[PDB]
RNA sequence: AGCGCCGUGGCGCAGUGGAAGCGCGCAGGGCUCAUAACCCUGAUGUCCUCGGAUCGAAACCGAGCGGCGCUACCA
């Protein structure tokens, strides 16, 4: 006669709960899968790529259980501009007797260390191998900077293909090539529709998907039949994530940095402002451990235009108040994931798509803002995303001086003008400020068929610096 | 016992605009009662009834309802009225509609007063309503200032003081309006520290709230902060909220940020 | 989540501080040899819940039901 909530409570108590992180742990010995780290933070960022109207948030929800908002009335149904997120934990059964394929089970972040095994007949307990964060990416042809920024964030890929539709989906190929651009090679192919399609169509679609990916950079990509609503073949997904995808080399030997993609103003309506919260910027830490209590500044920050037309860049110093990750406020931040940094940054600064694609650095470093950048660029032979009805997919043209091109340096979305075009090198003038940290793998897109279309890749080799104003 | 007309003299005047309750229609129109002056009747004539052609006689009259009216020649011997409905200007109808409702409310209150005191309305209007209409031009404005300022009854001789007490109670209960003056201030800051500045601004804006007027800047968004005030005299909320805006500016100009006004204080 | 807006007689509008509203609908009747036009009368309301002052409240207000416009997804 025990209520379900008290049952979940005794499960949480028996599972060990969620222990608080130590205030100052020895950071030399902390590996990304330590109990102090992995029980309360995701360490690998997995992103879903696919064509529109195929279902990516639903798949992650079936994996994890955390919903991806889907806000803004009009965007409740069609497409979402900003990235959708969900927390997932990979729990593996410790009992060897139960079959390996169903040992894996993906749970919400609200779960404990050692939850009971839900298979009928198994008293054993699960072990949390790793927490994984899910950076969902828009899969539409208009929103192109967002998916490139998400790819700059994410570390593992899940490609989504429909079964009953046409095999050579161009949006998926564009996404796959975009991931190929930035030194990311772990992609898992996931067939969304398996219930509504036949047995021989299954082999036909398998063969088509195999034939598509033969000459691209990724060669050994696994394929898995999944279903977003039937809630099946989820354990094998976690198995593939565990086995195929390792942790890229990332430690604390590197200087701290941040890359903010989403802005969040914490201003609860109706309640008195005497009890208010700060401004939260959603940023990935690709390098450097962060802790409660720091001085940090965004480099481009305030972008003002004077009476003479010159652009003045005021970096925005801010004292971080908290580092929200997973479910609980943490004391140390584990790099290699999106954490919500809540700081004293003015709430209006975090309201709209203002902190979208912007680099941030802790005090003790000086990232450099650039206004004219020298890039080295390489192109593909054909455009990706165009549906020519049976004729020679649009061939890529060579660049022209004084044209606007969307030059996505990591997460930044910049419309640059071209100054000089060489065979491999070019110079870009940016009215929207951009910053340089080390190399910053860049993506390039242009405009022919209205909406932006990817063309190739670029890497910064030089630039013209603008000193931040104190 | 309803009697005792609204304005100075019992009979209508030259080119005055009134309103009529209609009851009866014989041949040439309707000789029907007034409820702007005493309770006398008047001729509404068909050639001077409606703008359009008189196609129907039953529809446009609406026995037992309120209608516009103008008197041409007042029979100041016996109590007859020659009255019109067509020649009232389109802007004139609505301004008389006011005057008429203006007159009605004072009677509605003093009716209750008489019926509870069983004093005929004539004495009450003699003692109270007429001096008020003389002093302030309208007994309604006199009642409104009575709500605000007590000295309106000074110089007046009520037939009894309990009349004043119950009239004041009924006017504070029924003629009660505190208009909500509201404004919105846009925080356009991009600066270093903004939430601490906002908390300081809210405290400095809320400590200024008086006993009678309390100002609470409520939150509905990050840039847009909402300023709500209950102006008791419809003229103090403006200065309160202007002081609030000046204090917001004093806050914002030095931390590093900038704010702008979207809507100033409006009733 | 909050700020402004609202509450049919079937519908859209109107007064709402004195008790059931207009016009369009529907029914019936009149005019015409006959129809539409025109002219009369109707039969339809818990004018959204709980309450209040008041001889009075759909109406004036408040502790809420429902849906819009707005800020807008507010970790
Ligand atoms: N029959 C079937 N329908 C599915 C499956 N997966 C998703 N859908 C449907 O796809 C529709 C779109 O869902 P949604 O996840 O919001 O699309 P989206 O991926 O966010 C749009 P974009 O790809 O551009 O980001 C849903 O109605 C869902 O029922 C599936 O496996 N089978
Ligand atoms: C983008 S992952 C979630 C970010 C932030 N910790 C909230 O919750
Ligand atoms: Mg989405």
């Amino acid at each position: 006669g025990e209520t379900e909530e008290e049952k979940r409570k005794r499960e949480f108590e028996e599972g060990g709960g969620l222990p608080e992180q130590p205030l100052n742990p020895d950071f030399s010995k902390l590996n990304p899968l330590s109990a102090e780290i992995i029980n309360r933070q995701a360490t690998i960022n997995i992103g879903t790529i696919g064509h529109v109207a195929h279902g990516k948030s639903t798949v992650v929800r079936a994996i994890s259980g955390v919903q991806t908002v889907r806000f803004k009335d009009e965007l409740e149904r069609n497409i979402t501009i900003k990235l959708g997120y969900a927390n997932a934990k990979i729990y593996k059964c410790q009992e060897p007797t139960c079959p390996e394929p169903d040992c894996y089970r993906s749970f919400k972040s609200d779960k404990e260390i050692s939850p009971k095994c839900q298979r009928p007949g198994c008293p054993g307990r699960y072990k949390l191998v790793r927490h994984v964060s899910f950076v969902d990416c828009p899969g539409h042809d208009i929103l192109m900077s967002t998916m490139l920024s998400g790819a700059a964030v994410m570390d593992a890929a899940l490609l989504l293909i429909a079964g009953n539709e046409s095999c050579p989906q161009p949006q998926t190929s564009e996404h796959l090539a975009a991931i190929e651009i930035m030194k990311l090679k772990h992609v898992i192919i996931l067939q969304n529709k398996v219930d509504l399609m036949r047995e021989e169509s299954a082999l036909e679609h398998q063969k088509s998907i195999l034939k598509f990916i033969r000459g691209t950079i990724a060669d050994g990509a696994p394929i898995v039949p999944i279903s977003a609503q039937l809630k099946y073949n989820i354990d094998a997904v976690n198995e593939f994530i565990v086995k195929t995808i390792p942790v890229p080399p990332r430690d604390f030997m590197i200087s701290p940095r941040l890359i903010v993609i989403r802005s969040f103003d914490v201003n609860k309506p109706g309640a008195e402002i005497e009890d208010l919260k700060g401004g939260v910027a959603g940023g990935s830490i690709l390098n450097g451990v962060f802790k409660l209590g720091d001085e940090i500044e965004i480099r481009p920050g305030i972008v003002t235009k004077d009476d003479k037309g010159k652009i003045q860049c005021k970096p925005i110093f801010s004292n971080i108040v908290s580092l929200f990750a997973e479910q609980n406020d943490l004391k140390f931040a584990v790099p290699g994931g999106l954490i919500g940094v809540g700081t004293k940054v003015d709430p209006t600064l975090c309201r709209a798509d203002r902190l979208v694609g912007q680099v941030v650095g802790a005090k003790g470093h000086l990232p450099n803002i650039y206004t004219d950048i020298e890039i080295n660029y390489f192109l593909l032979r054909r455009l990706l995303g165009v549906k020519t009805d049976g004729q020679k997919q649009a061939k890529v043209r060579k660049l022209e001086p004084n044209e606007v091109l969307m030059v996505n340096i990591g997460s930044t979305a910049t419309g640059a003008r071209v100054v000089a075009v060489k065979a491999d090198m070019a110079r870009l003038q940016l009215t929207s400020p951009a910053c340089t940290e080390i190399n910053e793998k860049i993506a390039l897109s242009r405009r022919i068929e209205k909406h932006w279309r990817l063309i190739g890749w670029a890497t910064i080799k030089k630039g013209t610096t603008l000193e931040p104003i104190a | 016992t309803s009697h005792c007309r609204f304005y100075e003299n019992k009979y209508p005047e030259i080119d005055d605009i009134v309103m009529v309750n209609v009851q009866q229609i014989a041949e040439m129109g309707a000789y029907v009662k007034l409820l702007e002056y005493d309770n006398i009747e008047g001729m509404i004539l068909l050639s001077e009834l409606s703008r359009r052609r008189i196609r129907s006689i039953q529809k446009l009259i609406r026995v037992g309802k309120n209608d516009v009216a103008v008197v041409l020649r007042v029979d100041k011997e016996k109590g007859y009225i020659d009255l019109s409905k067509r020649r009232v200007s389109s802007e004139d109808i609505i301004k008389c509609e006011e005057k008429y409702q203006k007159s009605k409310t004072v009677h509605s209150i003093l009716r209750y007063c008489a019926e509870k005191f069983q004093i005929p309305l004539e004495e009450l209007y003699k003692t109270i309503a007429w001096p008020l209409s003389r002093k302030f031009g309208h007994a309604y404005e006199a009642f409104k200032l009575s709500i605000i300022d007590e000295t309106v009854w000074e110089g007046i001789e009520p037939p009894s003081k309990d009349v004043l007490d119950e009239l004041k109670n009924y006017i504070s209960k029924r003629l009660t309006p505190a208009v909500k003056i509201r404004a919105d201030v846009e925080v356009s800051c991009f600066s270093y520290e903004g939430i601490d500045a906002i908390k300081d601004a809210l405290k400095s804006a809320e400590d200024m709230s008086t006993e009678q007027m309390q100002v609470k800047v409520k939150l509905v968004a990050a840039p847009l902060y909402v300023l709500t005030t209950q102006a008791l005299d419809k003229q103090k909320g403006i200065e309160q909220l202007e002081s609030a805006i000046e204090k917001i500016t004093e806050v914002i100009t030095k931390y590093g940020g900038v704010c702008n006004i979207t809507m100033p204080p409006k009733a």
